[PDB]
């Protein structure tokens, strides 16, 4: 089709090239490298190709594709590693040997070459379909027993042909549907523009927590599955017990690993952690691996594919969304994604309107991070899934000032905090609680009445002994520690049992890798109870020193409280923190005396 | 089998006498016979000078060739420019190793042109993220300051952050003659197993350091090993572009498709940034903050991120980026990107280099990231983790509390924070401070470290684990 009439760096200007629209992937060069047309004159558009231009020439075919940048959804998806455009990183590595990605290198997004199981649903040839409609199920992996396939949600008629049961490729032709008369065939896999939304019937409002199994979390920060997330990436802080966390132990049924232009030895060892961490649930053996695509990018990436890394990332996450799965992004350095859009601006001479970045950083970010929430499938059967956006942020120089930051902050409703402090003390998962904020806290009272009736005020009061304990360390600091009252004293002993007990949890030990909700609340339970009970003790009756030396025990057994096995029993546990409570009822009772 | 048999055909090339303008350090040709991109052309001058030119920009049949070497001589009228048919590409063979090269790949020692093993290309490609692994074991500098605690590992990127007149510039030449493998230090097996190498990359050195860089490689044995990549400061600016990707292309080959390791050097890479601008402005564009390009971050990492270890080859290309900090400030947007998409920065500090220091390797903000990867039983001692952590925190408590001698007086400083006092002057003075020819190997510097912390009473050495005190603190 169209030629190539000039070449300036990446930029690529084709002639004849009448329809082409804008941002239409077309093929650039002989070798087909992947460009997007950027601007669109007369009939020539300015492609802005991805990969290095320095072979291209005058003349060089460019042909259209017709598609937007479109990830390419469908079954195979599951457990594969990605770049930013959606070139699958292991098989470039195994059908082109070298170590390196090769120019213009074109394997599918999706392996085509695998035979998947394939059962049909309920639609029957001449029912009506809709967009989004669950027309077969196929067995992907044993962690995902059902991929859940579903018309692509523009697209609706009369199915005309439905393929039986039977082990398919991703090019068989599964379903044809009519619509107009115009026969359409679809197969397992449909691609969607990656920049819109996969549509949904009703976006819900979210208020189920998204249990990450951190005591620190789930207690007194937590976030919604559905809901989105902040964190500080920076390094050594312990951004690797959240990553880990969520997609190891978290409720949700997938995760998208997305890391935009992270440095080259960090996706090194990102990609070497996840395909050996397991999962103790669905099956004992099951790798995460099986339920989590990771969208990696070095740094050298192609800034194309830095900068639509977050957003293949979200539209997979919502492809498993429409599937009913409470899928849960976890996107690492949503910085450096900012600086792809820093350099796709300047470069495209968009005017730099906030420190060097776009004009459009602010809508762009305010858009992706609404592409959140949990919803409600389109077309029917009416399951409903849940995309969250857990992205950490790591400005250029710690600043934690750049719009990049500022936006994330003003946008995330939860704030998870990392500390580099909290993680030199050795104290994780290093969350800084001063700084921690959280407003998904309200909308989860409809949850915490249902089955934990006194989570928030409980949360409530430890949140506010911990406040009170780190505004007391000052008066500490300022006169000596005998100038405390009883109370005061009080106050810094439980915080300090709760920041080295509670808070701080060793996550590698098997006692307390996965601190359940039921388990959390118990010892939440636990702890306040303990502060309460030495609080009333001592406004009622003797010196605080005493009845802490004559206690001790107590305070032992809340402590070692954090040792009791999950794996127990919710039922075991529960009666075990019961008997713990009345222990401790009995005890300061005696001691009172 | 081997399929370069495919360089026998001849490609004749067309010799354009259609130079139509010239505009600066350009020159534009009209009636092109398709003119690819990315293109180096052999531009001859009206007196019969070669100029080596790249082409910059295509537009229909006509080419923006950016010529090197200056611009003054091109007329309108006698000047010929005749395209070779492929973008710049270096010989590479595994003897180069031994070679000074130009900036421009041309040989400019007296030795003959290499024979060449393949014409790599130079941008080369991206590195398969799944392709990469973890950096591992490490890579010994001889230099007491960086090999115990500021550590490089193979594949690790770690720059030397430096002011503009510091030493840093002769730190670059003591790791090129003193890098390599701990395993010859091991001595419990074959060390030159697997072969170690460097290749160097001086751009923007004024022609009294490439001499001094050319002399002190020659005249230590660090030449059979190093690929000195010299350009000067009056080399043309577009070739100062082009010797890092030369030397990174020159390392990818060694370390990839040989097996060998090596320690590749980019030295001044804010001279490299500022060769880039003028690429930037050559184009026409308009400058991003603080003048350069908005892209600096991507041909950056175009850069920094072609080393670190790879899946199946066993070579591993480490990167020590020395850049030269604009006035001082971590704010610049060189020293900004480099520790953006670096591991870690090497602080070259102006304060200790005014006290005589040498290295002048400032500690406290100096950090290698993955690190802890190359520290361990199996590379290196056991103890040298600790050793490091111990170091550092002794070393803070020696700097603040000598800001407080002169506010709380000598006498009443706590007896830990005069022994902290005593350490730190024997620290400075013995321990960073190293001989400019001094190898050290690591477990030479960290018996130094363990002879400099036995100032201490082990109750008092709180950072290291009990278990290593009991058999290191006593020997």
């Amino acid at each position: 089709y169209g030629a190539i009439y000039s070449v300036s760096g990446p930029v690529v200007i084709a002639e004849n090239m009448i329809g082409c629209a804008m941002y239409e992937l077309v093929k650039v060069g002989h070798d087909n490298l992947v460009g997007e047309v950027i601007r669109i004159d007369g009939d020539k558009a300015t492609i802005q190709v991805y990969e290095e231009t320095a072979g291209l020439t005058v003349g060089d075919p460019v042909l259209r594709t017709g598609k937007p940048l479109s990830v390419e959804l469908g079954p195979g998806l599951m457990e594969t590693i990605y770049d930013g455009i959606q070139r699958p990183l292991k098989a470039i590595k195994e059908e082109s040997q070298s170590i390196y990605i090769p120019r213009g290198i074109d394997t599918p997004a999706l392996d085509r070459t695998i035979k998947w199981q394939f059962t049909p649903g309920k639609f029957q040839v001449g029912d009506h379909i809709s967009g989004g409609d669950i027309y077969g199920s196929v067995f992907e992996n044993s962690l995902i027993s059902s991929h859940k396939i579903l018309l692509p949600p523009r697209s609706r008629g009369t199915i005309t042909w439905i393929a039986p049961a039977g082990e398919y490729t991703l090019d068989e032709k599964i379903l044809e549907v009519e619509f107009d008369g115009k026969k359409s065939d679809f197969t397992l896999y449909h691609t969607w523009p990656v920049r819109v939304p996969r549509p949904v019937t009703e976006k819900l409002s979210a208020d189920y927590p998204l249990l990450t199994g951190q005591r620190v979390l789930d207690a007194l920060f937590p976030c919604v599955q559905g809901g989105t997330t902040c964190i500080p990436g920076a390094f050594g802080c312990g951004k690797t017990v959240i990553s880990q966390s969520l997609s190891k132990y978290s409720n949700s049924d997938a995760i998208i690993y997305v890391g935009c232009g992270e440095r080259g030895n960090e996706m090194a060892e990102v990609l070497m952690e996840f395909p050996e961490l397991y999962t103790e649930m669905s099956g004992t053996k099951e790798p995460i691996m099986k339920r989590t695509t990771l969208v990696a990018n070095t740094s050298n990436m192609p800034v194309a594919a830095r900068e639509a890394s977050i957003y293949t990332g979200i539209t997979l996450a919502e492809y498993f969304r429409d599937q009913g799965k409470n899928v849960s992004m976890i996107a690492d350095s949503s910085s450096r994604w900012a600086e792809a859009l820093r350099e796709i601006s300047g470069r495209l001479g968009e005017m730099p309107a906030d420190q060097g970045f776009p004009a459009y950083l602010g809508a762009k970010l305010a858009s992706f991070y609404e592409r959140a929430g949990k919803a409600v499938a389109l077309g029917s059967p009416d399951r409903t899934g849940s995309v969250s956006i857990v992205a950490a942020v790591s400005p250029a120089g710690g600043d934690f000032s750049d719009p990049v930051t500022t936006a994330t902050l003003g946008i995330t409703q939860v704030f998870w905090g990392l500390d580099k402090k909290l993680a030199q003390r050795k104290h994780f998962p290093s969350i800084n609680t001063s700084v921690s904020y959280s407003k998904y806290t309200n909308v989860l009272n409809k949850f915490y009445d249902s089955n934990y009736p006194e989570f928030p005020v409980l949360r409530d009061r430890m949140k506010e002994i911990l406040s009170n304990a780190e505004e007391l360390e000052q008066v500490v600091q300022l006169v000596g520690k005998s100038a405390l009252s009883d109370s005061d004293k009080i106050t810094l002993d439980v915080a300090t049992l709760i920041k080295e007990d509670f808070l701080q949890q060793n996550g590698y030990s098997t006692y307390d890798a996965f601190c359940p909700i039921w388990k959390t609340f118990d010892m939440m339970r636990a702890f306040i109870s303990y502060h309460d009970e030495a609080q009333k003790a001592v406004a009622n009756g003797a010196n605080w020193s005493k009845l802490a030396d004559s206690t001790g025990d107590v305070k032992h057994a809340v402590s070692s409280s954090k040792f009791f096995e999950p794996s127990r029993g919710e039922k075991e546990v529960h009666g075990e923190f019961e008997k713990l409570l009345s222990t401790m009822q009995e005890r300061f009772a005696e001691s009172t005396d | 089998k081997k399929a370069v048999e495919q360089g026998f055909n001849v490609k004749p090339r067309l010799n354009y006498n259609t130079v139509s303008g010239v505009n600066g350090p350009l020159v534009i040709l009209e009636k092109v016979k398709f003119p690819r991109y990315n293109e180096i052309v052999n531009l001859t001058l009206p007196d019969g000078t070669v100029r080596q030119g790249q082409v910059l920009e295509i537009r229909g049949d006509r080419a923006i060739v950016q010529v090197f070497e200056g611009t003054s001589g091109i007329d309108v009228k006698k000047t010929t420019v005749e395209f070779t048919g492929e973008s710049l590409r270096i010989p590479v063979s595994e003897d180069m190793l031994g070679r000074i090269f130009d900036g421009s790949g041309r040989p400019i020692d007296n030795g003959p042109k290499v024979f060449a093993e393949d014409y790599l290309d130079i941008n080369g490609s991206p590195i398969n993220p799944y392709a990469r692994i973890y950096p591992e074991e490490m890579i010994s500098t001889g230099v007491s300051a960086i090999d115990t605690m500021n550590s490089i590992a193979r594949g690790q990127k770690i720059p030397i952050f430096s002011a503009s007149g510091l030493p840093h510039n002769e730190i670059a030449a003591q790791i090129c003659r003193q890098a390599g493998l701990v395993r010859p230090t091991k001595d419990v097996h074959d060390g030159h197993e697997e072969n170690f190498s460097i290749v160097f990359a001086a751009m923007g050195v004024n022609l009294e350091t490439a001499r001094f860089f050319k002399q002190d490689f020659e005249e230590n044995g660090s030449l059979e090993r190093t690929s000195l990549f010299l350009n000067l400061a009056n080399d043309p600016t577009i070739e100062r572009i082009i010797t890092p990707r030369l030397a990174l292309t020159t390392a990818e080959y060694l370390a990839y498709q040989t097996e060998r390791h090596v320690l590749t050097i980019l030295t001044d890479m804010s001279s490299y940034a500022d060769a880039l601008r003028e690429v930037s402005a050559a184009r026409e564009e308009v400058p991003g903050r603080r003048g350069y390009p908005g892209y600096m971050y991507t041909d950056l990492s175009t850069i920094y991120e072609r080393a670190g270890r790879v899946e199946g080859r066993n070579g591993s290309i480490t990167q020590i980026p020395i850049l030269t900090m604009p006035n001082d400030d971590i704010t610049h947007p060189i020293p900004d990107l480099t520790g953006y998409i670096t591991e870690g920065q090497i602080f070259v500090d102006r304060q200790l280099h005014n006290k005589g220091i040498y290295p002048p390797i400032n500690v406290l903000p100096s950090l290698s990231r993955l690190m802890k990867s190359a520290i361990g039983e199996g590379m290196t001692r056991k103890d040298h983790g600790d050793v490091s952590n111990q170091l550092y925190a002794k070393y803070a408590i020696g700097k603040d509390a000598a800001a407080m001698k002169a506010v709380v007086g000598e006498e009443a400083l706590s007896i830990e924070d005069k022994l902290s006092l005593e350490f730190l002057e024997k620290f400075e003075k013995t321990f960073i401070t190293q001989g400019a020819y001094e190898d050290r190997t690591v477990f030479e510097s960290l018996d130094q470290a363990w002879s400099l912390l036995r100032i201490y009473p082990k109750e008092m050495l709180n950072r290291i684990s009990p278990k290593i005190l009991d058999e290191f603190y006593d020997r």
